[PDB]
């Protein structure tokens, strides 16, 4: 049981005690958002069309 | 000195950040007119708690934190409240309509329209910032916003700000308090999106919370008041290191360093004691061995789970109060002789320490009593997993006959996403497996 | 009304404990994969303790002992006994890890091995059932019950069960279980565990008997299903979820001051 | 997501909708001439979601009255509260619908619409943030039926992205007025089934034998049936109309409450007709149920729990969590948690305490069965389809609507049986 690397202050202390050793880019986004919404467009279209007929 | 802005998304983060703010308030000395008569250096320093507030010519102290809900009824409480004159206009944003407790509204629908506003409020707060260290997020993994905007905005995030730090305090669905029947589907949605854009997550379990202001306070059906009033003393606990001199878990970074030697398994499991009712006529206060041992009670944990049969891969102690080396290491001492703490064989079975001398700061009128000492015992241990267990089995349940599946498709999101979020959380709950064996 | 859910029909033991539940009108069994349940007599293996103890509303209870394999497998038993400094690398009651020189019953000329019945239940009080029996070989049931085989002893060698063998096997027994206990038990945990278990033994020449190996998934001796499985829902079950003497178990308990 | 509009259609649907305001008026502590007089303040926190804001400080019900004849909506303009509604919202024509849905839906009933959609229109702009329209109706006659459903398709049209939600009053011989009934219900539940989110199924046969058997009136009036409909109606608005955190607007209960699309009518029930246990026991008999529908022939697929008065929220959670832990077996094992309870602490008027149930029940499928047996005997044989067939309509329409309703409850029985 070793402790090590203890630092004091004014306001407290630490230390440490061992027992025993051994990204999408910005066009990427909206692409996927506007994905998203042209199939909300397109699902409102289709109804749109539904009620017209 | 490196500063820290908080960001907190959908009700969950905006409730439980409005009481961190409350308590750091009380434990700074800062007035609600944000005032700080023991600050001398006026309308600016670089001391420790600058790290989270900000100066004004006029001596107020304003909290780096922006609020953000697709929705103002809960937002609209911080504009009219106690702390109303604290924040800033442009610090609390908020939309028209919320996202229904559906991930694929909050992240695709209604995320989209305003994504760039919040990112601008943010940029504004990072113009500010001498030396940006990153950001924590807090969110519910069950809300519409919480669950869909939250990785939205972490994934961009990761864009304008690539080299930063970003922490999570994530609270994780519980039928006792939980609104709805699908926040299986959004933890996981949130999970597998946010995963790569998080370094280090702290998920608390609305569950373990709930239970404990029951067995502790005496509190017959606690609301989100008391649940919210515990869990800001725990993130009090881990983020004072950043707020106070000290020399363990000093930035984000470390955060990282000291509790997640593999990027995904970046899930620390919290546990914190003692927790007393104020309510409490006559009490004897406890010693740092009987708080240190609590530390191994799955009744203190901040998620329900058995570290004996798991693995540890990192542990870290932190002390509030009348606490000194020499006592902290007679309790581990015992502590390890009468219970089962098993590290994985490449690892050194050891324990960070840090103690800050001031003992927990609790809100006059709370059902917390004062206490002399406590500890918040930070651990990463391959237990945590169970929990990612029981989300994947109700997950798998619904999703078996596509319950509710189109209200999410309806969105514009695709049933391929729900198996693509579940396969990557079978990875996950494998890595686990391996690491822990 | 308790409820309850089977997840294992070749248990011997707990089909016929299904059978008792049923048969007190008090208990109504679930299909196995609803999680609204008191009671889990759950699966052999991949038991899922995960997910237990996370239902809102309901005191939930198993039947087996998470981590309790350790001491059922023959490879991890061996590993815990020298590890273990409570068991000793020290400890006479266990092989290196044969008998060259077994005990023997006349006429016959023949050997056998002891089987103990033990239930661990939720507060961890380690109970023995009273009856055993014997694996006899009939060469140079085959079951042998303990009056007969006290009574042998009796005559034999001039001596009880009791004395010559059935203290070193409680002390076997509350050696294996309490040395464990700190790793399974269930005291303050979100669900709670109680499990039967059979103890195997042997007993050379000297009349010193030796662990041979622990199944924590036994079956019975076919007259005493009848007992046995009363007593496990009497003192494992019925304990926590209690219904609207002289019992069958010995309670192994022993504080000796120093 | 704030403001709703409501829609009352016919003589049931404004005989109804009339008693739903004079109901909730109440609660809110308004009064016929529309000025507040309560004394708690909750009453006014979320009265905006129903209610616009006039000049002098007057609250004025965000109603839009419509029917293909005055008489009724005559009568409620006289009635107690008929003073509050806005007389521009009065929208009516002459010559009545004749118990026929096709005049509803086709003829009469276009007649009418556009104007009824200028009303709707006008209350929509000047909504903060609108989140649906809630219709009232039957769909036995032929104004609320017919153009009821009319109505709801050209608004799905104009607000694609909105709720749409009704209370809709089923049919019954026990409580008839004519022998079309099942065709006008039949016609109906084929418009509900495309074009709403949540339906209300509130079976006139159910009201009459509540009002017989428990009540104990030996001869109820449409009157007594509309007493329980009002009470449910305020019941299953409560999380709507007073601050809370489950099912608080209509998109929030529609993600909770319906797994599959077309799997959308519930299955209302009130109590009492005290202590938490016996108000839990009621909610969920057969017997507090408003469609006659035994849930013990189904599963739940979903249930919302609504408790009001001052109580215990700890005992509240234990006879809700008692409940399914002690019926499990009616609940659906492939949807976790499919029970959700909230509680206001405002109760009805007269009433210490009361609960309403909200469910989503496989059981439905009996009350459609129902209709569809009705409308066959008489299909079969074509008869009085001559008052469609003069009005345009063809036989194969009524083909498709019998197929359509058929495989709805072809839906409801797969699901019984996952
Ligand atoms: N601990 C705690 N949990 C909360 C709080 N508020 C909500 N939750 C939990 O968060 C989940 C619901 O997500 P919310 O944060 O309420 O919803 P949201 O993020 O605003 O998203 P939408 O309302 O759907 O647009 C549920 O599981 C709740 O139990 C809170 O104040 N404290
Ligand atoms: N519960 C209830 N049902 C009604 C009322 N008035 C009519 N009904 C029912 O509604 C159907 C008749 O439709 P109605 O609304 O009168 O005709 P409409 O004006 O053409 O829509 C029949 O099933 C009646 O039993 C009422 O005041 N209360
Ligand atoms: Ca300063
Ligand atoms: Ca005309
Ligand atoms: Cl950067
Ligand atoms: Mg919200
Ligand atoms: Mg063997
Ligand atoms: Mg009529």
């Amino acid at each position: 049981m070793e402790v090590i690397e203890l630092n004091k202050c004014t306001s407290g202390q630490s230390f440490e005690v061992i027992l025993k050793p051994p990204d999408p880019s910005l066009e990427e986004i909206q692409k996927k958002l506007e994905a998203a919404e042209e199939r909300r467009k397109y699902q409102e279209a289709e109804l749109l069309k539904h009620l017209a007929e | 000195m490196r500063e820290c802005i908080s960001i907190h998304v959908g009700q969950a983060g905006v409730q439980i950040g409005n009481a961190c703010w409350e308590l750091y308030c009380l434990e700074h000395g800062i007035q609600p007119d944000g005032q700080m008569p023991s600050d001398k250096t006026i309308g600016g320093g670089d001391d420790s708690f600058n790290t989270f507030f900000s100066e004004t010519g006029a001596g107020k102290h304003v909290p780096r934190a922006v609020f953000v809900d697709l929705e103002p009824t809960v937002i609209d409480e911080v504009r009219t409240g106690t702390y109303r004159q604290l924040f800033h206009p442009e610090q609390l944003i908020t939309g028209k309509e919320d996202a229904a407790n559906n991930y694929a509204r909050g992240h695709y629908t209604i995320g989209k329209e305003i994504i760039d506003l919040v990112l601008d409020r943010i940029r504004k707060l990072a113009d500010q910032c001498t030396g940006l260290q990153g950001f924590l997020v807090f969110h519910s993994f069950g809300g519409g916003t919480g669950s869909g905007f939250t990785s939205l905005l972490m994934e961009r995030l990761s864009v304008d700000y690539g080299k930063k730090s970003k922490l999570e305090f994530s609270i994780y669905p519980a039928p006792q308090v939980s609104t709805a029947v699908v926040e299986p589907y959004n933890s996981i949605l949130t999970t597998h999106t946010t995963l790569e854009h998080s370094d280090c997550a702290f998920m608390v379990d609305n569950e373990a919370i709930y239970d404990i202001c029951r067995r502790n306070l005496d509190i017959e059906r606690p609301t989100y008041t008391n649940l919210n009033r515990l869990i800001s003393q725990i993130v009090s606990s881990i983020t004072a290191s950043l707020r106070f001199d000290g020399a363990l878990n000093v930035d984000l970074t470390e955060f990282q360093t000291n509790l997640v030697p593999y990027p995904r398994i970046h899930f620390p499991l919290a546990t914190y004691a003692p927790v007393i009712s104020a309510e409490k006529a006559y009490h004897e206060q406890l010693s740092v061995a009987e708080i240190t041992n609590a530390c191994f009670e799955p009744a203190n944990q901040m998620v329900k789970c058995d570290p004996r049969h798991g693995k540890y891969m990192a542990c870290c102690l932190l002390y509030r109060g009348d606490v000194v080396p020499k006592d902290v290491n007679a309790a581990i001492a015992t502590i390890k002789t009468k219970r089962s703490i098993q590290f994985v064989d490449w690892c050194p079975t050891g324990f960070k320490v840090g103690i800050n001398y001031q003992p927990p700061t609790v809100v006059p009128g709370g059902d917390l009593a004062k206490v002399q000492r406590a500890v918040c015992m930070l651990s990463n241990t391959t237990a945590i997993a169970e929990a990612w267990a029981r989300l994947d089995h109700k997950f798998d349940l619904m999703y078996a006959k596509r319950a509710f599946v189109h209200w999410y498709v309806g969105e514009g999101m695709e049933e391929g996403e729900f198996s693509e979020a579940r396969e990557d959380m079978a990875a996950l709950e494998k890595d686990y497996e391996e690491v822990g064996v | 009304m308790y409820t309850f859910v089977v997840r294992d029909e070749n248990s011997s033991v707990y089909a016929e404990v299904s059978r008792l539940l049923l048969a007190t009108g008090q208990w109504k069994r679930l299909r196995k994969d609803n999680p609204r349940f008191n009671l889990m007599l759950g699966e052999r293996n991949r038991l899922p303790f995960g997910r237990l103890g996370h239902e809102p509303g309901l005191v939930q209870l198993v039947n087996y002992y998470r981590g309790a394999d350790k001491l059922c497998r023959k490879a991890s038993l061996v590993k815990l006994i020298k590890t273990s400094p409570e068991l000793s690398e020290s400890c006479t009651w266990f092989p290196e890890s044969y008998l060259e020189k077994p005990l023997l019953l006349e006429p016959g000329h023949r050997k056998f091995d002891i089987r103990s019945w033990v239930l661990v239940d939720h507060l961890y009080n380690i109970y023995l059932y009273r009856e055993g029996v014997l694996r006899t070989s009939s060469e140079p049931g085959n079951e042998m019950f303990f009056e007969e085989f006290n009574q042998y002893l009796m005559d034999a060698l001039n001596t009880t069960l009791e004395n010559s063998i059935l203290l070193q096997i409680k002390h076997i027994i509350r050696s294996c279980l309490m040395c464990i206990e700190p790793a399974i038990s269930t005291k303050h945990l979100h669900y709670q565990s109680f499990q039967l278990f059979g103890f195997d033994f042997m007993v050379d020449e000297e009349l010193k008997v030796w662990l041979i190996e622990v199944n924590g998934a036994p079956a019975c001796a076919q007259k005493l299903y009848a007992e046995l499985c009363q007593g496990i829902v009497d003192v494992a079950i019925s304990s926590v979820f209690p219904l609207a003497p002289t019992s069958i178990f010995i309670k192994l308990h022993h504080h000796h001051h120093h | 997501m704030r403001e709703i509009v409501h829609i009352q259609a016919g003589q049931c649907g404004n005989q109804i909708g009339a008693k739903f305001w004079e109901v909730i008026s109440d609660e809110h502590g308004i009064d016929p001439t529309g000025s507040y007089h309560g004394d708690s303040d909750l009453q006014l926190e979320r009265i905006n979601v129903y209610y616009n804001e006039a000049t002098g400080n007057k609250y004025v019900p965000r109603a839009i009255l419509v029917d293909l004849e005055p008489g009724t909506m005559d009568s409620v303009r006289s009635g107690p509260f008929g003073q509050i509604f806005r007389p521009d919202n009065f929208v009516f024509g002459q010559s009545g619908a004749g118990n026929n849905w096709a005049k509803g839906h086709y003829t009469e009933g276009a007649e009418l619409v556009d104007s009824v959609l200028d009303v709707v229109r006008k209350e929509s702009e000047s909504c903060d943030c609108l989140q649906g329209f809630q219709l009232t109706h039957s769909l036995g006659g032929g104004t609320g039926s017919g153009m009821g459903t009319l109505l709801i398709s050209k608004i799905r049209e104009e607000y694609p992205d909105r709720i749409m939600n009704t209370f809709s009053v089923m049919p019954s011989p026990k409580v008839s007025d004519t022998v079309v009934e099942p065709y006008n219900a039949t016609l109906s539940v084929h418009q509900l089934v495309e074009n709403t989110d949540e339906t209300y199924c509130i079976d006139n046969e159910a009201l009459y034998d509540i009002c017989f058997r428990t009540l104990k009136l030996t001869t109820p009036t449409y009157g007594d049936l509309n007493h329980l409909v009002s009470a449910t109606m305020s019941g299953v608005t409560t999380c709507l109309r007073f601050p809370g955190q489950l099912n608080a607007d209509l998109r929030k209960l529609a993600v909770n409450m319906v797994p599959f699309p077309r799997l959308h009518f519930f299955m209302p029930g009130f109590a009492p007709l005290l202590t938490v246990p016996e108000l839990t026991q009621q909610m969920f008999d057969s017997k507090n149920m408003m469609a006659a529908c035994d849930p013990r022939h189904g599963r739940y697929l979903t249930v919302a729990a609504i408790f009001r008065g001052r109580m215990s929220m700890k005992e509240v959670d234990e006879q809700m969590l008692n409940v399914q832990n002690k019926n499990s077996s009616y609940f659906v094992e492939w949807i976790p948690n499919n029970v959700k309870t909230a509680v206001c602490d405002i109760p009805p008027r007269g009433l210490k305490m009361s609960a309403t149930f909200i469910g989503n029940s496989t059981a439905i499928q009996e009350l459609f069965k129902r209709i569809s047996e009705q409308f066959t005997a008489m299909f079969r044989r074509k008869a009085f389809l001559h008052w469609y067939t003069g009005e345009g309509m063809d036989e194969m329409e009524f083909t498709e609507a019998e197929s359509n309703m058929n495989d709805l409850v072809s839906e409801y029985q797969q699901y019984q049986d996952a």
